[PDB]
Parts: C-alpha cells; structure tokens; sequence
C-alpha cells in the first residue's frame, strides 16, 4: 500500500467537511433545545408567579 | 418534568458539541486510511490515533 | 425479531417527540397570560408525560432483552467457531493446485 501526499490533502478535506457537517446538526440542535428551555424557565416562572 | 428533560437533552448535546473535533478526525483517519488493511491493523492503528 | 423492530422502531421515541416537542412549544406561545385554563398546553405536556414513558420503561426491558440476545448468541458461539476453522481448512487445501 501507498500513502501519497494527495492522500494527506484528502484527509484534511474530509476531515474539514465532516467537522462543518457534524456541527452544523449539532449547532441546529442546540438552538431548539434553546428556543425551548426559555420558553419553559419562562411559562415555569410566570406559573410559579 | 418537561422541562428536566430539556436540562438533560442539552447536556448531552454540549457534551458531543464537546467532543466532535477529536471524533471527526478519528472518523476522517478511518475513512481516508483504514481500508486497505484487516481488523489487527485497522484496530492497532485506531488506538495510536 | 424483537431486537430488530423494537429497536427499529425507534421512531416514535425520534419522531413522535422531536416534532410533539415542537408542539408544545406552540401552545406556550399562544399562552402568556391565561397559562391555567389552557388546554393545549395542558394536553400537549401530559400527553408528553405519556408519549414519553414508553420509552423510558420499554428500554427497562430492552437492555433484558439484550440479554436474552446474549445468552443465546453464547450458546451458539462453539459451532459458529468450528463453522470459520472447518472453511479455514478448506483454505489450507488450496496447497494443492
């Protein structure tokens, strides 16, 4: 087997669109779990009001 | 209790959001390397990564 | 069958909560002011504290189910072993053109 510097320039590109991909669910993710915990700590102090 | 399960939810979210470099580049390496090889190399060569 | 459509059927534990979330957060909305008497938020959160408990639970039984997987995916390793050195003996034959 080979490893040719082509494969280090792949590599590096993978692991460029592979970090975008996996944040960008991640990061979408977390922004609901956000417009959501506020609306609770909310309706929860309001209620609790 | 809804809104515990929000809590819990988050956290792990924060927790890979925590990890995903280093798990990005230990998938690209298994995508860009590993192929060529049998289980002993692939599994020899994921944990000196 | 088990392992696979439970576990297959993660779906509604996904689906059936990642939008039914996205519901309540609805009625919320429509809220601020009369939040005691409202019926959706009142709905959509204890039909959550439902929807909700068969996952919970159901996996109690899943990781016992896994359980019965491995107990039997033991009692067939011997044979499963002998089956992968019987064809790596049939490999050794192919010394002979």
């Amino acid at each position: 087997n080979y490893v040719t510097p082509r494969h280090y320039l792949d590599f590096i590109n993978q692991v460029v669109l592979l970090i975008n991909e996996k944040r960008d669910q991640l990061e979408e993710e977390q922004l609901h779990l956000n417009i959501g915990l506020k609306k609770l700590r909310d309706t929860e102090a309001q209620v609790k009001d | 209790s809804e809104r515990g399960r929000w809590e819990q939810q988050s956290e792990n979210f924060n927790t890979q959001m925590s990890t995903v470099v280093g798990d990005v580049v230990l998938a690209s390496a298994f995508l860009a390397y590993i192929g060529f090889f049998d289980q002993n190399f692939r599994t020899d060569l994921m944990r000196k990564w | 069958k088990k392992r696979s459509d439970l576990l297959k059927i993660q779906g509604e534990f996904q689906v059936k909560l990642r939008i039914l979330e996205k519901s309540l957060l609805n009625a919320l909305s429509q809220a601020s002011g009369n939040i005691l008497d409202d019926d959706s938020v009142i709905s959509t959160l204890e039909t959550l504290k439902k929807e909700t408990t068969e996952i919970a639970l159901k996996v109690e039984e899943t990781e016992t189910v896994m359980q019965e997987i491995s107990e039997v995916s033991a009692l067939y390793n011997p044979m499963a072993l002998s089956c992968s050195r019987v064809y790596f003996a049939m490999e050794e034959l192919s010394q002979f053109h």
